[PDB]
DNA sequence: TCAATATCCACCTGCAGATTCTACCAAAAGTGTATTTGGAAACTGCTCCATCAAAAGGCATGTTCAGCTGAATTCAGCTGAACATGCCTTTTGATGGAGCAGTTTCCAAATACACTTTTGGTAGAATCTGCAGGTGGATATTGAT
DNA sequence: ATCAATATCCACCTGCAGATTCTACCAAAAGTGTATTTGGAAACTGCTCCATCAAAAGGCATGTTCAGCTGAATTCAGCTGAACATGCCTTTTGATGGAGCAGTTTCCAAATACACTTTTGGTAGAATCTGCAGGTGGATATTGA
């Protein structure tokens, strides 16, 4: 009987909430803009997640590390060009080395 | 005591990858990741109905919120999934 | 005795570094630098060492990509070898100064 | 000091930036720009330590610091 | 439907004939102080607030306010800027 | 007789105002007596520093009346101004001007 | 009922990037530059326009306002002092 | 003579114009257009504050303006006094504006 | 095209640093309940946007023509890359030993609310006034010779 | 080095937009109690930090050669700039008509504000694992002849 169940979402609806309240955005805070919300997050979340779970399959490990989650983010249009300037640490750089570089 | 999204990125990630395991470190990547993004919405969200003299952030403040922030494709199921996720909770 | 062509290693390198995520710089002497200049900041601190890793990964990345972008301008300027000129002109370019 | 940052060191990075070969004066050049780049994040962060009233540099300082700088990072302080 | 409108123009002003009694401000121009004006009271009102939060802080004082200045304004205006608000602090508070 | 908070802390800018838009700004539930008092010191300073240099600008101009271009070149002579206003944009204040050396003729 | 808008674009003439080049201090100009620029401009144009509709749209009118144009230039990150 | 000026002696005269004036480079009316014409072909039937027209062209040019100088700085670092294409696009692709 | 030299690439193997588990106490996160009030509807008032309507030049446009710039070679130095050679600062693993970030109490000193009482700031209406926008003559700047 | 062919300048010069004073009201800003909390003192802990070994161990620092790579000349179409000639199509005041942006009230569905219960999500110990990183060997790739 949580909202989070509720709107049938894994994610805290009722936290998002008590932490738009917090966070002094506005005064008010309808009902539906946590639900919204939480949700926008979760799906954002999930599609990292499989990304990054497939990075990590292909490079034929289990467990998704941060490397990973980079190998997905920059491969990315939509994700590395929302999150273009914020680095995931211990996610090194996409491997890329420029023609004009290479021997004849 | 400190909390955070930990477990809810985990339930998220038993579902799409049910078989798929995550390094702690990379835990909180993820962790970063869905509080800057709280925050961007959030954020133009406030601003955005501070424009508007209006004294409460709605779904709607939330969801031109989306549009501001998201990229054209990333943003629809941004949306998709809010109105959904939304319609079903008000619903029931 | 064998030899490899000039750029070789070189080549080779960075296809290694790429592929690597492990910081590249002696953390030691990282560190040592970070609480100097601090120093000047604030007399007698203290370091979280997480604090000092965030420094180090953020100051790393932050010249990698710097690295990028010089090599771009080299480029640009029909070399392969990079410069001051280059890191210069990149930098401004970025609005760094 | 800065020099411990060495030529090695600065090599290796630029390798992972796709570099391939590198002038002499590039070492010294870089050094520079590392050090305005740490000056400029800790300044900062020493500032969010010191008005927070405590003596320590918390990793969380340091994010908040380049945050602002507009270097966001993803890792620490949660 | 007097439909007022707030601004800072008449301060902008007082001050202009502060510096530079002979000289006066068009109006593209006044204009344009008004943006600086309002772009700093936020970047400013902002950063104090982000400040205030970290430290599950309730309220935004004089002391946000500083750091929050000293954050923002480069080297010199900073120096300059806070000796001037502490002073026209302790002022106010003089009683 | 009544005190303007601003005279009582000896400023031409309204403090009575800036403590009334930190309120409705939602920055905070709460907000000090010494926050209005300080806010709008630093604004009232920042605008002088840049009418002061706006205002030469326009005498060096022959004009008596600042004016857009005489704020552009106010600000982006100075460091600490232009590094402050660098991402800032003023709507008919035109370039400093500046020409490449390599672009003179021998 | 008016009439159909179309490849406006070219009301950016070349004399008037020229111009805009000059400003910039460039003295010599490729014949290339000039649809090149074009391009750029329209970019920068839709993604501004855009981001600003928005604001009208959701402010529930059918005017853009200035400051949708100005809020939306700040969210870019191209701050203008002038109209809002 | 008849008397002509060096190729370049006018450009650079025009720099020294056009950096000293504040007006706006590009043609009213035919800015306006392209204004309405992108405005359009996002959401129908739209109006428009004429000072947001303005706001709109101050920003485009600032822009362009600007872009310009990365853009004869490329040049320059290229040996060349001519901008081409490759150097807006690697002011652009340095600036950050994509990759 | 041989031919070594080294550099990768692979398919195991397994010890060890972290991942699931496990088993539980408090802040949140739900639930009614009792106001409260934001702002979504009408309903205009009337501001300012979209549209002509004509003329004027101020500027695009398209065309010559050839200065001089961007591209294409060549070519040496000179400068970095590639390598052993030999130390020597990092790295690690473990301790103690103070510092601190962090908690509780505690409790004036400040800050929120309300209740009205002023008076300063914001329209419009008059009352000026800096400054285009125009015109000459030095003064300079270019460029042919 | 001279000198004719054009740009600049730099005052001088009134009649207007636009500014810069005038009034005139309200919407704040100020004032005066009350009621509700910060969030700054003092002790008081229990985690990280720091300062100390020290143990070899991988890295750096260092000279040698040299392969390229870079920076210098030297041509050489043609592709830009400078100038004209010819008109188009922006400007530019001048009206309106009338689509909307704003005010002003109502009034209700939706938000607080309060206790008053349940439920869940952070610890502080257990119970397995996914890989690192070390083998061998097979090619593969890089380089002399
Ligand atoms: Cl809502
Ligand atoms: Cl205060
Ligand atoms: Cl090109
Ligand atoms: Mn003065
Ligand atoms: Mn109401
Ligand atoms: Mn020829
Ligand atoms: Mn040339
Ligand atoms: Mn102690
Ligand atoms: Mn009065
Ligand atoms: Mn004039
Ligand atoms: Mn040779
Ligand atoms: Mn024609
Ligand atoms: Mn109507
Ligand atoms: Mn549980
Ligand atoms: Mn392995």
């Amino acid at each position: 009987k949580t909202r989070s169940s509720r709107a049938g979402l894994q994610f805290p609806v009722g936290r998002v909430h008590r932490l738009l309240r917090k966070g002094n955005y506005s005064e008010r805070v309808g009902a539906g803009a946590p639900v919204y919300l939480a949700a926008v997050l979760e799906y954002l979340t999930a599609e990292i997640l499989e990304l990054a779970g497939n990075a990590a399959r292909d490079n034929k490990k289990t467990r998704i590390i941060p490397r990973h989650l980079q190998l997905a983010i920059r491969n990315d249009e939509e994700l590395n060009k929302l999150l273009g300037r914020v680095t995931i640490a211990q996610g090194g750089v996409l491997p890329n080395i420029q023609a004009v570089l290479l021997p004849k | 005591r400190k909390e955070s999204y930990s477990i809810y990125v985990y339930k998220v990630l038993k579902q799409v990858h049910p078989d798929t395991g995550i390094s702690s470190k990379a835990m909180g990547i993820m962790n970063s990741f869905v509080n800057d993004i709280f925050e961007r919405i959030a954020g133009e969200a406030s601003r955005l109905a501070h424009y508007n003299k209006r004294s409460t952030i709605t779904s709607r403040e939330i969801q031109t919120a989306v549009r501001l922030l998201l990229p054209g494709e990333l943003a629809k199921h941004a949306v998709s999934e809010g109105t959904k996720a939304v319609t079903k909770y008000t619903s029931a | 005795p064998h030899r490899y062509r000039p750029g070789t290693v070189a080549l080779r390198e960075i296809r290694r570094y790429q592929k690597s995520t492990e910081l590249l710089i002696r953390k030691l002497p990282f560190q040592r630098l970070v609480r100097e200049i601090a120093q000047d900041f604030k007399t007698d601190l203290r370091f979280q060492s997480s604090a000092v890793m965030a420094l180090q990964e953020a100051c790393e990345a932050y010249l990698v990509g710097l690295f990028e972008d010089t090599n771009l301008c080299a480029i640009h300027a029909k070399r392969v070898t990079i410069m001051p000129q280059d890191i210069q002109l990149a930098r401004r370019i970025r609005g760094e100064r | 000091n800065i020099q411990g940052i060495t030529k090695p060191a600065i090599r290796r990075l630029a390798r992972r930036g796709g570099v391939k070969r590198i002038s002499g004066l590039i070492y010294e050049e870089t050094r520079g720009v590392l050090k305005v780049f740490l000056e400029n994040v800790i300044r900062d962060a020493v500032t969010y330590t010191e008005h927070a009233k405590r003596k320590t540099v918390t990793a969380m300082d340091v994010v908040y610091a380049l945050k602002r700088q507009g270097r966001t990072l993803y890792g620490f302080g949660g």
